[PDB]
């Protein structure tokens, strides 16, 4: 559980 | 300079209840009417023994994404006997079931199907069968000013994983749009 | 050195800049000239009247030919 | 869903015309381009890469706002600066300095 | 005497105010007088005063470890807001 | 029912009376002495012009705006023709049409023929005016006239073959710029425009010259032949280099920015741009860091993943520092990043966070105390200027141009205190001492008399004084000047404080002032978003330095961990400018490499460090912003400060009797973007 914000942040910066 | 006769006679004898605008230009004579009486007006023509049109040439849609009545349906139709043609142009919004003319001119099922999928305007009676031009289950209606030129999901390629598939667009050399406008 | 390096790749035969520097100036007689080559059409390079009041050659901005005034 | 910005493009800073001012227009602030490794062309993957300023030209902020609200994507309208109109005078050009101090 | 020992754990405090009525009754006068005297008696405490169009007058306090304690001040008087401040400074 | 061109809020100085004229038939109302051209504009018809600009003086020089005013002889120059009550203007009559056709015929007769190489081909007035109003065939064969091109420094190259003798550049350089170098010399057809002694142009606003000059002769050198206009898209953003927050338009193609050009905003910068900003993109492309980096113990740098970088920084943060955690807010950063950083630090528990150039001293917080109260627009209404410790020509060049505009409009005596500098408007030099400031807050220095004999004075304190140790004394002396000279009246609050950054206003607004003084010395874990911390040196030997920044050039060689971010042209933040007006930029080009936005990286760092932030979207960030300081979410409208400066002094002895130090030098190597950038480097090497 990594607070899906961070899950996106580790990927590209266009979410 | 072409067909003032038919147009003048048609306007001066019509039931003036269902005519919203008349334009006697030289590009083409326009009877802008209300979408509620369209079938009535067209059935008046094709039958009256002077302005009998008897042939429907085109049913095209025009999109104006800045007016409350977004769409614009247009019927171009001539009179092979009286050598004249008129353009009956009605307004139409998002969902608003427009009357059909496949009872009068059987040559409208294909043009009404084309205006069903290209645009999104409906059609209450028969001609609103499934789409014609666009291939198959298609997200939008690909001729209004919103469906982009390159489509939402259009990559379509073979997969030895299974056989073939359709996947979202990732095209290369993006569509360049030049401006060219001119402030005088 | 950098432009021809960006576009050209061979670097065995001489680049366009090298050739247009290999051609010498023209040494014209008056004070104003016009560069096209020898034809008005079929050779392009529209009329490009260029002044010649400096002790150095003057380029033509199409097919740089470096005209030069002869006398004083 | 996508955040969009409704503005009126200001006059170009090179010409002095006026046939392109006061024309409300919505842009999808889409910027996700990259360099195609083979040649060097600019690839993209957004379906709305150019439509917003290639076909969608609206007549007024009201119409563009209603249209964005209709398609659902959330918006944020911008302001439109207009030139203040002073008064000029060729006499004021040829004004007269005072007497010597 | 709590106007000098409020700086124990009051690390920041800010007054959100409006440029209209419903705040000028108590917010502005208290701000003026008590701010002069407090900033005199408190040389290091950041007492912010932020004002924008159309907001309810309120007090905010930032305590250590980043904790926010808010108080609404819609229809209070000067004595009431003074008691509110004395109650904000006393946390324990 | 006819809206003016572009919308144009007419003034009506005396709205009780105003003339009315017939433009092409239907009537229009007009103020007292407005010109025929502006009357036609109000009526809603554009008239072709070359030598008339709404910001420069008039000169009936191009002879293209001709219209026929019935009740008069045949031709009339529209501009410079003061409207009369009832004159019968006419614009589309055979007379006017033939006048325009002939004039365009003459221009294109003795013009050069090199459009397909002459940039501004596709933007050219002369081109569009000919295509829309002129004829279609030329009748001319003989030899034209050609002149030699000219150099004007590495900013404005000119092929003077096409100098159509408009004198736009001359009038600009002599009215708005301030330096009189350009001039029209020669006679007849043989008439050139060029400095006679082959000098350069050592002034800013020369980019404004290249925008003014319609036909493509004066053109930006670093944008020589890179693109036409029809090829690239424009995004309307603001500026972060200067402090005025100029409104500009970034013209970019693909992932590359090609140029920037001003856009009209009749409140901050009229239609101009300071020379620093127009050429500040080349390096934004040139030098860059695009990977999170970790210092390997051999003193080197290795490219790591975001997971590992955030993990190590959060680990060491929790590990050592109990109360010695400091954070420096960048010089070019947004309120989003600032509030996120402050929240992260305060949740970490140990708080010493402070902005870029905000002083270590008290620096009290009253909005009227630290923003420019009179809006720049209202600055055109002053009569007596009191610039203290400020050279606004080098900082806030647009405010300097506004002051010059005022002095040109109506002579307004200006007194300046501080180090010697080269003002371009008849300035009075009053001295170099806050001791002189004391004397004028008192009775000596008879210039104070001028203040008392003044209507709408202005007292401008430059933000460079925030860093000086004795600032409350300076501000208190200014308070006494104000109280005794009656310059704070409710009708007009003329007590202005400039700024010299883009993030300084929002920093001082959120409250980023250092709780102590020897913070960097006593620290052990410093979080930087901007450089320079005093000569990047006060940081001790053992100290975990994390540079969460972009375009790394300086202090990076001191950093211990490196986090790449998004520049000011790749993100959407909120910047506040000196008159307290809060604007927002817009993305124009994709982020470089794999950098991320500042508030995003801060929130991710917080989560991986344990204590997380209750917000994770720009909407909630700006909600927190509304909680801490509201105008920053009331974006795009200046909210004045209706509270006086009743601060409490703490020095009460003197003003330390030390001279005013220079606040900003070289005007180009400041602003890390430009600095690690380049055209500013050669401009610094030559144009000084
Ligand atoms: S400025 Fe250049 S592109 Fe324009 S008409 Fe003149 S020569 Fe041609
Ligand atoms: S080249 Fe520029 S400065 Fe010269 S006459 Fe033309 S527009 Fe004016
Ligand atoms: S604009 Fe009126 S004469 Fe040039
Ligand atoms: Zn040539």
């Amino acid at each position: 559980a990594i607070s899906p914000f961070l899950k996106n942040f580790y990927s590209s910066n266009y979410f | 300079m072409d067909n003032q006769s038919i147009f003048k006679y048609s306007w001066e004898t019509l039931p003036k209840k269902w005519v919203k605008k008349m334009e006697r230009s030289e590009h083409g004579n326009r009877f802008d009417t209300k979408t509620d009486y369209l079938f009535q007006l067209l059935c008046f023509l094709k039958l009256h023994t002077y302005t009998r049109v008897q042939v429907l040439i085109d049913i095209c849609g025009v999109d104006y994404p800045s007016r409350k009545r977004r769409f614009e349906v247009v019927y171009n139709l001539l009179s092979t006997r009286y050598n004249s043609r008129i353009r009956v142009q009605t307004s139409a919004d998002e969902v608003t079931r427009i009357s059909s003319v496949v009872s009068l001119f059987p040559s409208a099922g294909w043009w009404e199907r084309e205006v069903w999928d290209m645009f999104g305007v409906s059609s209450i009676n028969h001609p609103d069968l499934r789409r014609i031009l666009t291939d198959y289950g298609f997200e939008g209606h690909p001729l209004r000013k919103d469906f982009p030129l390159s489509g939402y999901v259009e990559v379509r390629y073979d997969d030895p994983e299974k056989r073939v598939v359709s996947e979202p667009i990732e095209m290369t050399q993006e569509f360049r749009y030049f401006d060219f406008a001119s402030p005088w | 050195s950098n432009h021809t390096a960006k576009w050209m790749q061979d670097t065995s035969k001489k680049s366009p800049m090298e050739l247009i520097n290999e051609v010498p100036p023209i040494k014209v007689e008056g004070r104003i000239v016009a560069c096209e080559g020898d034809t008005n059409p079929a050779l392009g390079h529209p009329i490009e009247f260029i002044c010649l009041d400096l002790p150095e050659p003057a380029v033509c901005k199409y097919c740089g030919l470096r005209y030069v005034q002869d006398h004083h | 869903r996508r955040r969009v910005v409704i503005y009126s493009p200001a006059r170009t800073a090179s010409q002095q015309g006026s046939g392109k001012v006061g024309r409300w227009k919505i842009n999808f602030l889409s910027t996700q381009k990259w360099e195609n490794p083979l040649m060097g062309w600019t690839s993209t993957g957004d379906p709305y890469a150019h439509v917003g300023d290639s076909a969608l030209t609206f007549d007024s902020a009201e119409a563009a706002k209603a249209f964005a609200e209709k398609h659902g994507w959330e918006y944020s309208v911008k302001k439109r600066h207009t030139p203040l109109l002073k008064v000029k005078s060729y006499a004021d050009n040829f004004k007269w300095k005072g007497f010597p101090k | 005497a709590w106007r000098g020992q409020l700086s124990k754990n009051i690390k920041e405090l800010r007054f959100l105010m409006c440029q209209s009525s419903s705040a000028s009754a108590s917010a502005r006068a208290f701000v003026e007088k008590n701010y002069k005297e407090l900033k005199t008696l408190n040389p290091k405490l950041p007492i912010l005063i932020r004002e924008c169009s159309g907001v309810e007058p309120q007090l905010w306090a930032r305590y250590d470890l980043g904790v926010e304690k808010a108080i609404k001040l819609e229809g209070l008087s000067e004595a009431q807001i003074s008691k509110a401040l004395e109650d904000l400074a006393k946390a324990g | 029912p006819r809206s003016p061109l572009a919308g144009a809020r007419v003034h009506f100085a005396n709205p009780d009376d105003a003339i009315e004229v017939f433009v092409d038939g239907y009537p229009v109302k007009i103020p007292k002495g407005m010109t025929v051209l502006q009357a036609c504009e109000v009526a809603g018809v554009d008239i072709p012009r070359f030598c008339y600009h709404s910001r420069l003086s008039i000169a009936g020089n191009c002879r293209m705006c001709l219209v026929e005013v019935e009740k008069s002889p045949k031709p009339v120059a529209s501009c410079a023709m003061p409207a009369l009550p009832g004159m019968k203007i006419k614009t589309d009559t055979p007379v006017a049409k033939k006048a325009r056709e002939g004039v365009m015929e003459f221009l294109l007769m003795n013009h050069p023929l090199d459009c397909p190489i002459c940039d501004q081909g596709g933007e050219c007035d002369l081109q569009d005016q000919s295509m829309a109003f002129g004829s279609d065939r030329g009748r001319f064969t003989e030899v034209k006239r050609s002149v030699v091109d000219k150099n004007l420094g590495p900013l404005v190259k000119t092929v003077m073959t096409r100098c159509i003798q408009c004198t736009r550049c001359v009038r600009f350089a002599t009215e708005v710029a301030g330096v009189q170098d350009l001039g029209m010399l020669g006679r007849g057809s043989g008439e050139e425009i060029g400095t006679y002694v082959e000098k350069l142009l050592t002034s800013e606003l020369s980019g404004n010259v290249i925008d003014i000059c319609p036909v493509g002769a004066l053109t930006s050198k670093p944008f020589a032949f890179k693109a036409r206009n029809w090829e690239l898209k424009g995004t309307e953003t603001i500026d972060v280099t200067d402090a005025v927050g100029s409104n500009i338009r970034i013209d970019s193609r693909g992932p590359e920015v090609m140029r920037i050009v001003p856009r009209l905003n009749e409140d901050i910068n009229e239609e101009w741009i300071s020379d620093k900003t127009r050429f500040c993109y080349d390096g934004l492309k040139r030098q860059r860091l695009n990977d999170p980096m970790i210092r390997g113990p051999d003193g080197r740098f290795k490219a790591v993943n975001w997971r590992d970088a955030l993990s190590v920084i959060a680990d060491i943060a929790h590990q050592v520092k109990p109360e010695e955690i400091v954070g420096v807010a960048g010089k070019l950063s947004d309120a989003e990043s600032m509030i996120a950083l402050k929240d992260f630090l305060n949740r970490m528990g140990s708080n010493d966070v402070w902005g870029e150039g905000i002083g270590v001293n008290t620096n009290a917080d009253f909005r009227s105390g630290y923003i420019m109260n009179t809006s720049i627009a209202g600055l055109e209404k002053a009569d007596v200027f009191l610039l203290v410790g400020t050279q606004p020509r080098v900082e806030a060049a647009m405010v300097n141009a506004r002051i010059r505009k005022t002095v040109r409009s109506n002579q307004a005596k200006v007194g300046y205190i501080g180090p010697a500098t080269d003002f371009n408007y008849d300035h009075k030099h009053l001295g170099t001492d806050p001791q002189t400031l004391v004397e004028i807050a008192e009775g000596r220095h008879p210039f104070f008399k001028t203040l008392s004999d003044a209507k709408n004075p202005v007292i401008i304190v430059g933000a460079g004084v925030f860093e000086r140790k004795d600032q409350d004394a300076i501000f208190a002396a200014v308070e006494t000047i104000a109280q005794k000279a009656n310059v704070v009246r409710p009708d007009w609050n003329g007590l202005n404080v400039l700024l010299l950054h883009a993030a300084q206003a929002a920093a001082l607004d959120l409250g980023l002032v250092p709780q102590s003084e020897k913070s960097l010395e006593s620290a052990k874990f410093v979080y930087l978003m901007g450089a320079d911390d005093v000569n990047l040196d006060k940081i001790p030997d053992d100290a975990f330095v994390v540079y969460q920044g972009h375009h790394g050039d300086k202090s990076v060689y001191r950093a211990n961990v490196i986090l790449p971010t998004a520049a000011f042209s790749e993100k959407e933040g909120t910047y506040q400018n000196t008159e307290g007006c809060t604007q927002q930029t817009l993305p124009a080009v994709p982020t470089v490499g794999d950098s991320r936005d500042d508030w995003k990286i801060i929130r991710a760092l917080s989560e991986v460090a344990g204590v997380r932030l209750p917000y994770d979207t720009i909407g909630a960030v700006r909600a927190r912003i509304r909680n801490v300081a509201p105008n920053l979410v009331n974006v795009d409208e200046r909210e004045p400060a209706t509270l006086p400066s009743s601060l409490r002094p703490s020095f009460t002895q003197k003003v330390d009797t030390t001279p005013f130090g220079t606040v900003i030098e070289n005007f180009y190597m400041t602003d890390a973007i430009t600095r690690a950038s380049k055209i500013m480097a050669q401009c610094s090497a030559t144009l000084l």
